[PDB]
């Protein structure tokens, strides 16, 4: 059926290094080349991520914020429904990243806020002119 | 196997079945019913067992019938038939016995025997059994032929055959009862030890030998799996077939590191996409951290789109330290899964130099094996004959191997030193013209009913030739000849005054420097009551050695051993020899081999016997009158001293039948 164990011998490659005198040290030879030509192209990218990785010295750590974390609350101050509707001119449905902004407003009720204020803020005029961007 | 059936064993023979041969001579039976053929095998092994449980004395149909039982004790010409048969053959009663029926009176018919090879005594003993009268011509000034044994004081050993090569179903188990041959066990250890003079380490060795039997296997399944056997026209030889093997070995080798640097590759350049992200990120990071700054910077208390920019451009900022963490977390797998793949290469070569020594003392010891480079043996066939192989350690002869055909030759009318020269064959008889080695022109002149040549086939081979036939032999005999391969290999034997080597150690190899030399020298034996060591030179070497002095060559023996036992515990040999089979002309070499392009079938051509034209037109058919014998005939144990045994019993089997009619057949 099959060959010794880690032997390999296809039909395809018997082929190829019998089909003349030499027709084994070319095939042989390529590949000696080949693999020579991934070497060295390897040592560029490894040179190339190696400038890419001191750009990035010191991380982003000069760069961080502290951490709001803050208590969810229910009732909109006049301030945080302002910053809602600009919230949402800025970011259309991002429910997720208003609420960031706002600060102290879960998810949903960002959503409600927008069904219940629709009329008041306008917001379908809010958000057909985020679209605009 | 045991009992009768141990006996079919040890005669070759398939215990519950009857054989061509038998079916030949035995049609009533083997056409028959179950029962009957039962009886038959029965009545055959039966008889083996007893000839073969004591060969010293001759087994006669009476002793026979004597030990038998009824039911098969009661059909009294089958038993004959069967005892006959196997008389006939050499199945039973050959070799040197006790005769109980002293010879036949007068004798009938005279045959001639080229040769007192093996082949040549094992035969002419047979006819002489059957009241033929023979005679044997004998070049040499001694029997035995390619059996020859090197004896001077206590020193002996062969410089021809040396192994008897298991005895388990070995014609040479019963001479060996018969002969006080003193066989020894090879013992199968061998050390191997490079250019340098140092031992191979247990490691290497058995990791090259493994790859050896792992590349044959290879080069079989090219064979049979791949059917790879024609090479733009010519056909293809072991030795190209195991480099074809060894290419795609070293090929897959490199194609695997390339794969594996690709796979490096293809891993960096995500890391180089990503590192590019990360830096560009932090940019992005950079600039909204001074917006937010710049922002926070306006002082509450403050209109609320200016909080709202301090605080979105808060939440941005976050949002990207996020992605930038998780960058750095990918960067993080990806950077080790790189210290992975730079951890495990694989393999750098497929062998090394010192490997692919190694390596080549294996395929010496094949042309040792086969007596010749892989570059001419068969691929298809040259194992064909492994089905037959005898069961048993390998043997050396301790007395010397000539004691054999010395044994075999008493009794008979052996004309020693008498060249043959030319056989002529013809309806009516033959006539065989012999001259004398020592003076040329003293010529003598044979005339028999029939000759058995047992001329070596490096001897049927040569241009031009040595012997003629008259009339020629036809084509199909003759491209046979050529197409039939004849190898070589010698023995350089030493001779000192003291072991110097490991006594405990039979075997022991020198590796080559190059792949041209592997065969010289490669190997030396220590096999004998005396110090001898005994050294092979084969594959292509030993055509060359053959070529050099005996110092020469004895140097480089030293040179070997000084190496490998140290520069002074190795003394000067008190006594050397060397062969050259190739060039000794009543050899032309050592054995046949299964050259390519040749198959088995070739040793059956060399066997099938010659019929002479009729001598006045339209006169019947004759009788066949030139027989042949000899390693070269027998196509399931050529190149053996057994082998050549067996084609001896065989012809003479057959020329019995030929001139005496064979009563057994009805
Ligand atoms: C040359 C040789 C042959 C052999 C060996 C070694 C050497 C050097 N050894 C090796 O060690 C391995 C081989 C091994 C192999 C396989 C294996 F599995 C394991 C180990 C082995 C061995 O160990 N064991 C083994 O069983 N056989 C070995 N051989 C091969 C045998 O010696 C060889 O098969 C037999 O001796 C053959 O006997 P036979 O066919 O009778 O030929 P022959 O040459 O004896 O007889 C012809 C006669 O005609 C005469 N003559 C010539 N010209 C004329 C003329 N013009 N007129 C009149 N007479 C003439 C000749 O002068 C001669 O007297």
């Amino acid at each position: 059926r099959k060959p010794p164990k880690g032997m390999f011998l296809s039909q395809e490659d018997v082929e190829a290094v019998s089909a003349n005198a030499t027709a084994a040290t070319t095939v042989l030879r390529q590949l000696d080349m080949e693999l020579v030509s991934v070497k060295r192209q390897i040592q560029n990218i490894k040179q190339t991520n190696s400038a890419l990785k001191e750009k990035l010295d010191g991380g982003i750590e000069p760069y961080r914020l502290p951490e709001v974390i803050q208590k969810c609350n229910a009732r909109w101050t006049t301030e945080e429904q302002l910053l809602a509707v600009q919230a949402i001119r800025k970011y259309g449905r991002d429910f997720q990243a208003i609420s960031d902004v706002i600060g102290n407003k879960s998810v949903v009720q960002v959503k409600n806020f927008f069904v219940n204020y629709r009329r008041r803020f306008n917001i379908d005029e809010v958000l057909q002119e985020w679209e605009a961007e | 196997p045991s009992g009768v059936e141990g006996a079919a064993f040890q005669s070759r023979l398939p215990h519950d079945r009857m054989t061509s041969q038998e079916a030949a001579c035995f049609p009533d039976i083997i056409s028959g019913p179950q029962q009957t053929q039962k009886v038959f095998l029965f009545i055959r092994n039966r008889t083996l067992q007893l000839w073969l449980d004591n060969p010293k004395i001759q087994l006669t149909f009476e002793a026979t019938l004597q030990q038998l039982e009824a039911p098969y004790n009661s059909d009294t010409v089958l038993v004959h038939r069967v005892h006959s048969y196997l008389e006939r053959h050499g199945l039973i009663n050959f070799g040197i016995y006790k005769r109980i029926k002293p010879l036949p009176t007068k004798k009938t018919g005279k045959v001639i025997i080229i040769g007192s090879g093996v082949s040549g005594l094992a035969a002419a003993r047979q006819l002489q059994s059957f009241g033929m009268d023979v005679t044997l011509l004998e070049a040499r000034d001694r029997v035995g032929g390619r059996v020859a044994t090197f004896r001077k004081g206590n020193y002996v050993a062969d410089l021809g055959a040396m192994v008897v090569t298991g005895l388990g179903g070995n014609p040479m188990a019963v001479v060996s009862k018969q002969v006080n041959m003193e066989l020894a066990k090879i013992k199968q250890k061998c050390p191997l030890y490079e250019a340098n003079g140092q031992a191979v380490p247990k490691e290497k060795d058995e990791m090259v030998e493994q790859e050896f039997n792992r590349l044959l296997e290879a080069t079989s399944y090219l064979s049979h799996q791949l059917d790879f056997n024609v090479l733009n026209n010519k056909p293809v030889s072991l030795g190209q077939a195991l480099e074809v093997v060894i290419q795609l070995q070293e090929k897959h080798v490199k194609d695997e590191q390339i794969e594996h640097w690709k796979k490096i590759v293809k891993t960096q350049e995500e890391l180089k996409e990503l590192l590019n992200k990360m830096v560009n990120l932090k940019e992005k990071i950079k600039e909204l951290h001074q917006q937010y700054k710049e922002a926070s910077e306006v002082k509450p208390p403050r209109d609320i789109t200016a909080e709202f920019l301090v605080k979105s451009k808060h939440r941005d900022l976050t949002a990207l330290c996020k992605e930038y963490d998780e960058l750095a977390e990918t960067q993080g797998k990806l950077e080790e899964k790189l210290q992975e793949l730079e951890a495990n290469p694989p393999s750098d070569v497929y062998l090394s130099s010192r490997d692919r020594q190694i390596l080549d003392w294996h395929f010496a010891n094949l042309e040792f094996a086969n007596a010749t480079p892989l570059s001419t043996l068969s691929l298809k066939h040259w194992d064909q004959d492994d089905d037959f192989e005898f069961t048993g350690s390998h043997l050396t002869v301790r007395n010397g191997y000539s004691c054999v055909p010395v044994a075999l030759a008493e009794g008979l009318d052996i004309k020693l030193n008498t060249a043959v020269r030319q056989v002529r064959y013809t309806a009516s008889g033959c006539e065989v013209i012999a001259v004398n080695t020592r003076s040329t022109s003293q010529t003598f002149i044979y005339k028999c009913d029939a000759v058995l040549c047992t001329l070596p086939l490096g001897v049927l081979k040569q241009q031009p030739p040595a012997v003629q036939f008259v009339p020629p032999l036809p084509e199909w005999k003759t491209s046979a000849v050529q197409r039939m391969g004849f190898g070589n290999l010698n023995k350089v034997v030493l001779c000192f005054d003291r072991v110097f080597w490991d006594p405990s150690v039979n075997l022991f190899g020198h590796v080559g420097s190059t792949t041209a030399s592997r065969g010289e020298l490669f190997l030396f034996w220590n096999l004998y009551k005396a110090p001898i060591l005994l050294a092979l030179v084969a594959g292509e070497a030993a055509g060359i050695m053959e070529n050099i002095s005996d110092d020469v060559i004895v140097g480089r023996c030293l040179a070997i051993l000084k190496g490998i036992f140290g520069s002074s515990a190795v003394p000067q040999p008190k006594e050397t020899v060397v062969s050259r089979w190739r060039a000794d002309p009543w050899a032309r070499g050592s054995y046949s081999y299964v050259a390519a392009g040749s198959s088995g079938n070739d040793y059956d051509l060399m066997a099938q016997p010659i019929t002479p034209g009729p001598s006045i037109p339209g006169a019947p058919q004759p009788i066949p009158r030139l027989f042949f014998a000899g390693e070269h005939t027998i196509r399931n144990y050529p190149a053996t001293v057994h082998g050549a045994l067996l084609s001896g019993l065989r012809e003479a089997g057959r020329i019995a039948d030929q001139f005496l009619g064979a009563m057994y057949t009805l």
